[PDB]
């Protein structure tokens, strides 16, 4: 109050949930595509299976134990979450 | 008229920052609160003067009745008309509100953060793409300044012996001053030659442009001018002054 | 040679070198016509040299200001020193000249100072610069936008006053079509993937195409590897698998 | 501020560096959270296998 | 002597919030390139992501 004012930011906290929303979307329903050009539609075990091949690993590998790695995904995300909601210095 | 709760002997309160935040009438116990009179800063929001010369002006962190006239989260935005539409921003006022002028007079609306898609997704459906382009784009980076000495003796001092003699008296603030700009100076080159000079030889193109089609006249050398500069690079060094 | 060149680099993104050399004369069209574009892109649009422009002007109003910091007086009687030597005795005007020496030193120093921090920021920027040249101009590079918008091919680099200009040249997928895709294929019990590709149908029958570019194939037993059984595989499907061996067994 | 107006232009370098800054933040933002082109939502059937 | 000291105090507190804006300019281009590099991409880079 001493001639020392805060100019609020030009992108709200809503605008900024929305990229990171669009984000989500496009990397879930069309992998690293939409990124590169136009957005095309891949199944997300099959992406998954890409991504495997990428840091080599062979797709079977994937397609073969495709329940484990989905629940040890839930399992991972869940921790974070968890993790998130305990530690308050994470931060 | 405040309902700050003093003690029977307190007088006049405080703030967190130690300003005198209230204060006790001398002639009677009613307490009053002091809050400075409503100021900020004044921002006029126009286009071109060559589009036109009506101006918005946004009165910033007051409300609208302190002061066709839009309140909104940046300040009291006047001259501006509120649209229910929303566009890319042109005008960045603040909060997720841009301005623009549009058919004609200024406008305020919420800036669109794009076009909405879906990606048509399903379990077993994959888009390929039957063709494609082939794009180039450009990237514009700085690389250095202009390198700049300045010399105490005739800045500070204009040839004038009394005055370095007292400015001797301030030890060797001139000198680290002369020594930080030498040191820029040569940072300058340094960042030059390394971006530039990443070549061990000179290589030249062969005399027969002759690569399957693909032509780079825009971007080799051009010989006929007296300056070795691509077409491309003649545009640039003319665009930049 | 400059197309086999440029065939490496398809491959490096992934497209089949074949995909070049049967579509040289339209990619040669496309970059040419890429590369005209580019004098227009400039040319009309004087923004794009705005950061060189304003590295310029932050340092000319740091000068001009440098400057004008001279005529103030700083509670000092006169800005001219000789004024204000001529006017009083010097062991008056000491004080005087005193109060003009230390504004003056404050604003060289405040100078000094932002230059050392623009300074930094012009070395940040040269260094990215120095990163884009190595990873870009010599070599093909697969970090996602960093030298362009695409998939990364080549790029050249130009020339500019304090700075350089790059021509980032990159592949992008233009016309896409909606497939039905399955996991793996399995023909006499066994699991089919895709060597290199992916499995995609155009309503009756089963291809193996790259997954860049639409360029179908006959499923073989030379783009799919066997693994495993069809009991596995979640969204398995059935097809024939071709055994280009069998009709040369049977001839 | 009669006093201040003989010290010259220090206001204008630290209100220009100020409202840099500020601006600076801004295009921080939409440096990271805009690179997106277009809105993409997820479908409405959360089948992700 | 009001004037000099509020003077002094508002430069040094400017600079330090230059040299600040410049350590959080360089983060978010840091946050930027990860955004680039591992949510529209998949990086071979050891320990980027
Ligand atoms: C590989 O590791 C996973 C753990 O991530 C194993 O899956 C677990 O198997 C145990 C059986 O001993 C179950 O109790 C757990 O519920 C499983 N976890 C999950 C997330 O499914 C898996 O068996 C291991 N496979 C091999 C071949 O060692
Ligand atoms: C892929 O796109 C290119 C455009 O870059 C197509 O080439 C064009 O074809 C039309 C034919 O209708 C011509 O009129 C244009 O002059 C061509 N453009 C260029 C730059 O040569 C090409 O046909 C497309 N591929 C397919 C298989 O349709
Ligand atoms: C490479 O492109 C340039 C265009 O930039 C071509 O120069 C053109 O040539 C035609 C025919 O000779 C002229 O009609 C144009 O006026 C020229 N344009 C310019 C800007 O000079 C050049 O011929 C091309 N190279 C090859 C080998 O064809
Ligand atoms: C899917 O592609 C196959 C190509 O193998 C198509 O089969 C051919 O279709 C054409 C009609 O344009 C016939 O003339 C050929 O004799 C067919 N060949 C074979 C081996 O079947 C098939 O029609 C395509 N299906 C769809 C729905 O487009
Ligand atoms: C792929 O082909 C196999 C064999 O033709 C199919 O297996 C049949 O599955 C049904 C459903 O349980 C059984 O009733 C049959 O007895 C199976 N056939 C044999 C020979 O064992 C299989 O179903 C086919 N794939 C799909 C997705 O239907
Ligand atoms: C390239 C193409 O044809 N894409 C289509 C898309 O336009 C359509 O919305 C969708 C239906 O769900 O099917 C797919
Ligand atoms: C002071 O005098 C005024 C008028 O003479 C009166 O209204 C007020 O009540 C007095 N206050 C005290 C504390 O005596
Ligand atoms: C409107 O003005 C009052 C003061 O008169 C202020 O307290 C309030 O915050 C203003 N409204 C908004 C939305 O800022
Ligand atoms: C895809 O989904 C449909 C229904 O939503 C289901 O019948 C089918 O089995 C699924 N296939 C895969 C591979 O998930």
């Amino acid at each position: 109050f001493n001639g020392l004012t805060v100019l609020p930011p030009l992108l709200t906290d809503e605008m900024i949930a929305q990229y990171t929303s669009a984000l989500l979307a496009g990397t879930i329903t069309s992998g690293w595509t939409f990124g590169a050009g136009p957005a095309l539609q891949i199944p997300f075990p099959m992406q998954m299976a890409y991504r495997f091949n990428g840091i080599g690993v062979t797709q079977n590998v994937l397609y073969e134990n495709q329940k484990l790695i989905a629940n040890q995904f839930n399992s991972a995300i869940g921790k974070i979450q968890d993790s998130l909601s305990s530690t308050p210095s994470a931060l | 008229e405040s309902n700050k709760k003093f003690l029977p002997f307190q007088q006049f309160g405080r703030d967190i920052a130690d300003t005198t935040d209230a204060v006790r009438d001398p002639q009677t116990l009613e307490i009053l609160d002091i809050t400075p009179c409503s100021f900020g800063g004044v921002s006029v929001i126009t286009p071109g003067t060559n589009t036109s010369n009506q101006v918005a002006v946004l009165y910033q962190d007051v409300n609208c009745t302190e002061v066709n006239v839009f309140q909104t989260r940046a300040g009291c935005l006047i001259g501006a008309e509120h649209v229910n539409n929303s566009y890319e921003c042109d005008i960045p006022i603040g909060a997720g509100i841009c301005a623009s002028y549009q058919t004609q007079s200024i406008i305020a609306y919420t800036m669109s953060l794009g076009a909405e898609n879906s990606v048509a997704y399903s379990n077993n459906s994959i888009a390929i793409p039957t063709n494609f382009t082939i794009s180039v784009t450009t990237e514009i980076l700085p690389v250095s300044m202009t390198k700049t000495s300045v010399d105490c003796t005739m800045y500070i001092c204009g040839d004038s012996t009394e005055c370095s003699n007292l400015l001797l008296q301030y030890g060797s603030f001139c000198t680290q001053l002369n020594r930080a700009l030498t040191g820029i100076a040569v940072e300058q080159d340094k960042n030059t030659q390394e971006v530039f000079a990443q070549v061990k030889q000179i290589y030249k193109t062969p005399p027969i442009k002759d690569f399957g089609g693909f032509n780079f006249s825009q971007i080799l050398p051009d010989p006929s001018k007296p300056s070795k500069r691509s077409p491309i690079e003649d545009l640039l060094f003319n665009k930049v002054t | 040679p400059f197309p086999m060149q440029m065939a490496y680099r398809f491959n490096g993104i992934g497209v089949t070198q074949n995909v070049l050399y049967e579509n040289q004369k339209l990619i040669a069209n496309q970059f040419n016509s890429a590369i005209g574009k580019i004098q227009d892109s400039l040319s009309s649009t004087p923004s794009a040299l705005g950061k060189l422009q304003d590295v310029v002007n932050q340092n000319a109003q740091a000068l001009n200001t440098l400057v004008k910091q001279l005529s103030s007086n700083f509670g000092a009687i006169s800005s001219v020193l000789n004024d204000i030597l001529s006017r009083l005795d010097p062991p008056e005007a000491e004080v005087q000249i005193d109060r003009l020496i230390t504004g003056r030193l404050q604003s060289l120093q405040t100078y000094v100072t932002q230059q050392l921090i623009r300074a930094a920021e012009i070395r940040a920027s040269a260094n990215l610069a120095a990163t884009k040249m190595s990873e870009c101009v010599l070599g093909q590079s697969k970090r996602v936008d960093f030298c362009g918008k695409g998939y990364h091919l080549m790029s050249f680099p130009q020339s500019a006053p304090h700075g350089v200009v790059f021509l980032h040249v990159t592949y992008v997928p233009a016309q896409e079509k909606n497939f039905t895709t399955a996991p793996a294929i399995c023909h006499d019990g066994k699991a089919h993937f895709p060597r290199e590709g992916v499995f995609v149908s155009n309503g009756t029958h089963w291809f193996v195409t790259q997954r860049n570019f639409y360029e179908p194939q006959i499923i073989t037993t030379d783009n799919t590897f066997v693994s495993g059984n069809c009991d596995v595989v979640i969204g398995i499907v059935n097809n024939t698998v071709y055994d280009p061996l069998q009709p040369e067994l049977d001839s």
